[PDB]
RNA sequence: UACCUGGUUGAUCCUGCCAGUAGCAUAUGCUUGUCUCAAAGAUUAAGCCAUGCAUGUCUAAGUACGCACGGCCGGUACAGUGAAACUGCGAAUGGCUCAUUAAAUCAGUUAUGGUUCCUUUGGUCGCUCGACUUGGAUAACUGUGGUAAUUCUAGAGCUAAUACAUGCCGACGGGCGCUGACCCCCUUCGCGGGGGGGAUGCGUGCAUUUAUCAGUGGUGACUCUAGAUAACCUCGGGCCGAUCGCACGCCCGGCGGCGACGACCCAUUCGAACGUCUGCCCUAUCAACUUUCGAUGGUAGUCGCCGUGCCUACCAUGGUGACCACGGGUGACGGGGAAUCAGGGUUCGAUUCCGGAGAGGGAGCCUGAGAAACGGCUACCACAUCCAAGGAAGGCAGCAGGCGC
RNA sequence: AGCGUAUAUUAAAGUUGCUGCAGUUAAAAAGCUCGUAGUUGGAUCUUGGGAGCGGCCGUCCCCUGCUCGGCGCCGGCCCGAAGCGUUUACUUUGAAAAAAUUAGAGUGUUCAAAGCAGGCCGCCUGGAUACCGCAGCUAGGAAUAAUGGAAUAGGACCGCGG
């Protein structure tokens, strides 16, 4: 059907081929998956081997990576800004690999806050009445202190992280070719990656 | 300076994002003798298809040709000379077979009439199939 | 072809077979196993071309499903299995022992071994490799996986197996001055002693090997079987003991045994 | 065996062709006693086909309550042979023809460090920390039917599984990694300090997707292989045996060997696939060709078993050519080879071996490890069979054979 | 026990000529010079030495350096190994090259075409060998023919500041 094949296309000369055979198997090829976003929808393909290879159709949820300190958590994929290679692939918002998504910053946040006993985002008057956030930010014994003062001393974060997590999204690109393996994984943008796109995307926007 | 397209360009193996309180660059000796040159090492560029700073493995046959255009995008055309024997008439007659070669930005000047060793690699494009690995300046081309 | 090939016609099998023209279109393509379709010798062509002990393919069928034929300590029921090169062939009823060893000339010679010899081989590794949890692992040149083994052995030694463990008990490492017979190529048969290693790297390392008598040929390094360390064979050898004498020579040693006789 | 003879003239010496001369292989004419080998609807029509055959298959070892045959004491299920049917596998090989196809096919040479692989052979399969055997359908069978018709099949009642689903228990007590109550110790009179034990909780195996750290074995070279940490796990769902046959055993209702079958992953065998370098007949009354609907490159995707303009989007102006590109022709499938030969050569190679392509012409797909399959299905174009006129069924370039040529 | 005919094709055909044809008059030299590809291009750079043995003669061997062991000898001399050494054609060697056919060794298919069999009173034996252009791989040789080095000295080597 789709022929993905170098025989029915023009020689380096710029000379014809007449193909010597009809369409084969092998020279395969299917339409695209087109990811969108929403309550996840997975279609099973049947390939060459019989060997499996899952369409996803839709997707809510994903594994992303805070790489600076190897926090990956599984969080919930809300919309895309900005795609590189097409932007009716931003319009038409489908999930391809290498694409610009937000995601909720509140499973990093709880991290955060767990491991250094210090607050992220949370406004200054921030009212913490719940109080087992303070649970998780203050009683403790003497040495287990004494390695959490140790700890939060390295506990800097970049401006550019800070501002998205108390706005309460993360910008992070799409790793793993998710109409193929039917997963939406990546790694959260940081540093000049990060500088780089939030440039891209304003100057777009306009 | 670079960063020119769309998506970010990085070496995709390192990691840039290391928290702290230079960039780092990955390359590798291609083996066969050759020289890991000083551009790869000490260069800023990013390529996917340079033999030293990329994802490419030479292995196959190792041809040399002489630059002929370079006109192309990191690509270049270099010219091959052979003598093909005719059986009936005991004698020769000149041939030539010009190939697409991908040029990195390692080599930072070669001249049209350079010789080139070009070593084969997968397919990159429609018609590049070999890499540019040394470059040996035209006879004299001092000044 | 739209997927894999069965029938092997009489005008393509393998020459060492030393099949004849005008018995059939047909040759046994052997049925897939440790050895090449290429290189091997299928059970019907030693039993009933070589040793004579049947006449067709049907009686040869009557004679491997009575049980009667182990290769290599294993009872093997398919009549087109693939006997290779130092695999060994136990008869139990008749009391006969072979192990597949090539003529000085390029084809298997029937080299019948005593009880206590054929209870073992020799393997050439193929490439050693690390498993899932920093486990080593062998492959030999007949297909076997042997996994812990001795930390010292590499990918162009031998390693003599038991055919009842299947477990490594001497190995001859890869050197200069080692026995190794030619096993590809135009010296398929040829002994000698290893003479020197010559690397290219990214193509086939040549290698030289010295006959006894000072006859010096180079054969790629794929197509070596290192099979004593010294001049001392980890087996036993046809007669002739692979020297490859010349066609003049041939001709005087067969004549002189012809006059011989009278 | 490196060969020449007749014919322009009144006669001569030349150029030059015509005609002889010997193979070869298609047809043909006349003649034809023995014996051994042996080509044979290729050229024209890859034109059209009546008829019949050419692909099926069971072991001790998946499922037998068909009396269809059957051994005796049967009352503790099945003795034993075995049609049918379900299941499993094969039908992608073999055979036929040469219409296509001119760097295509194909031949030698190398690459997969850029992939998939039924079967075989060998590894793996209490590595995971949380039931002395589960479930509801269906066939053969029994019976009730349809239309003129075919390997069409609707309806009812009965029953199986290695079909189709669903799932424990084990080994199993812990181990490792975070978490961390709390605890005691030695020093500073005292804070602080140094190391020790450790409750509760969460996580764990291989494969799979992603991110980060370190540098057991290997290569000419890995972004290889192993290892470490933080998560994931497709409900159209990876594994971690609800299986079958012979031998029957070893102590107080205890207690295990040969095999068959099955399986995620690994290597191996059989391959396949897409690439590397060099190589093809005639043609200039074919000199310029290719491109904003892919032509040559760059970046990021999509798709595919994978590398790639294969295809999207945005960029760049490139690629080929007198060393013959682009176009056209072939009574062109390529090669191993064949005829003829002093030495060079010329011509042939549909034809039994290897490789390719096709099944009336194109196109599209199901199933499967492997098919764009045609002794598979679905359309349209050409032809064409049977019609109770509503419908049903086609594919000889398989083996025979018929018309046409 | 075959011979005649028709047609495609090979030798004859030195009548397609690379080996190997002709071009004043038999068929044939552009009217004439210029000119890029193509083809072809003068001479010149290692001669000459050490020693062996047969009858002044004939052939055999001896001609660039910079880290790990024993023939050992006393950090050294020697021999070896892993590396290095203007490119290219040429030539010789080695590897790798499916069978069948062809050439070709053995063998009384009764001979022969073939066939891969057979032979000796259980035993003894074959099933060889060559050939396979061109391109790719590998190791010797260095005549012949291309190609490179210092000339704005940004030359080689040797040392000192760095």
């Amino acid at each position: 059907g789709i022929s993905r094949d170098n025989w029915h296309k023009r020689r380096k000369t710029g000379g014809k081929r007449k193909p010597y055979h009809k369409k084969r198997k092998y020279e395969l090829g299917r339409p695209a998956a087109n990811t969108k976003i929403g309550p996840r929808r997975i279609h099973t393909v049947r390939v060459r081997g019989g060997n499996k290879k899952y369409r996803a159709l839709r997707l809510d949820v994903g594994n992303f990576s805070w790489g600076s300190e190897c926090c990956t958590r599984k969080t919930r994929i809300i919309d895309v800004v900005y795609n590189a290679s097409n932007n009716e692939l931003v319009r038409t918002k489908t999930l391809v690999k290498n694409c610009i998504v937000l995601i909720d910053s509140t499973p990093y946040r709880q991290w955060y806050e767990s491991h250094y006993a210090l607050p992220l985002g949370r406004k200054k008057g921030a009212k913490l009445t719940p109080e087992e956030e303070e649970i998780l930010n203050k009683k403790r014994s003497k040495k287990i202190q004494k390695k959490y003062d140790e700890r939060k001393k390295n506990a800097k974060i970049s401006s550019l992280l800070e501002e998205q997590f108390q706005q309460g999204k993360l910008l992070a690109c799409i790793a793993s070719r998710p109409g193929q393996c039917g997963r939406a994984d990546g790694y959260v943008l940081e540093g000049k990656e990060l500088e780089f796109y939030l440039r891209k995307i304003k100057a777009r926007k306009g | 300076d670079i960063q020119t397209e769309r998506a970010y360009q990085k070496q995709p193996t390192i990691f840039q994002n290391k928290k702290r309180v230079k960039l780092p660059r990955y390359y590798k000796n291609i083996g066969l003798g050759f020289k890991t040159p000083k551009e790869a090492i000490e260069g800023t560029y990013i390529d996917k298809k340079c033999p030293f700073t990329g994802n490419v493995s030479i292995r196959g046959r190792i041809l040399s040709g002489v630059v002929t255009k370079m006109k192309m995008q990191r690509t270049i055309v270099i010219r091959r000379d052979y003598l093909h024997y005719i059986r009936k008439y005991n004698r020769f007659e000149k041939r030539h077979k010009n190939m697409s070669v991908h040029l990195s930005p390692c080599f930072r000047d070669v001249q049209i009439g350079d010789i080139v060793t070009v070593g084969e690699c997968r397919p990159l494009s429609k018609t590049v199939r070999f890499n540019v690995l040394k470059v040996t300046k035209a006879a004299g081309t001092k000044k | 072809a739209r997927g894999p090939k069965k029938h092997l016609k009489r005008v393509a099998a393998p020459k060492h077979w030393m099949l004849d023209k005008l018995t059939g279109v047909f040759a046994p393509r052997p049925s897939t196993g440790p050895h090449k379709l290429r290189e091997c010798l299928p059970l019907i062509i030693f039993l009933r071309n070589k040793l004579k002990y049947a006449l067709t393919g049907d009686e040869v069928k009557k004679i491997c499903m009575q049980r009667f034929i182990k290769i290599d300590g294993k009872v093997r029921a398919d009549i087109t299995y693939p006997a290779g090169f130092m695999d060994v062939i136990s008869i139990d009823k008749t009391g006969e022992n072979f192990r597949l060893i090539y003529d000085t000339k390029g084809r298997f010679a029937v080299h019948r071994i005593t009880p206590e010899e054929a209870k073992y081989k020799l393997c050439k590794v193929r490439k050693i490799f690390v498993g899932t949890k920093g486990i080593p692992h062998l492959v030999t040149h007949d297909a076997r996986t042997i996994r812990y083994p001795d930390p010292l052995i590499k990918v162009n030694d031998t390693i003599q197996i038991d055919l009842e463990t299947g477990k490594i008990t001497d190995f001859i490492k890869f050197d200069t001055g080692n026995l190794c017979m030619v096993t590809g190529g135009a010296n398929l048969g040829r002994i000698g002693v290893i003479t020197n290693r010559e690397r290219h790297p990214g193509s086939f390392d040549v290698v030289h090997v010295k006959d006894a008598n000072g006859n010096s040929f180079a054969t790629r390094l794929s197509n070596i079987f290192v099979i004593g360390k010294g001049n001392k064979p980890w087996i036993s050898l046809p007669r002739g003991k692979g020297i490859r004498l010349t066609i003049a020579e041939e001709r005087d040693k067969r004549l002189a045994a012809k006059q011989s006789s009278g």
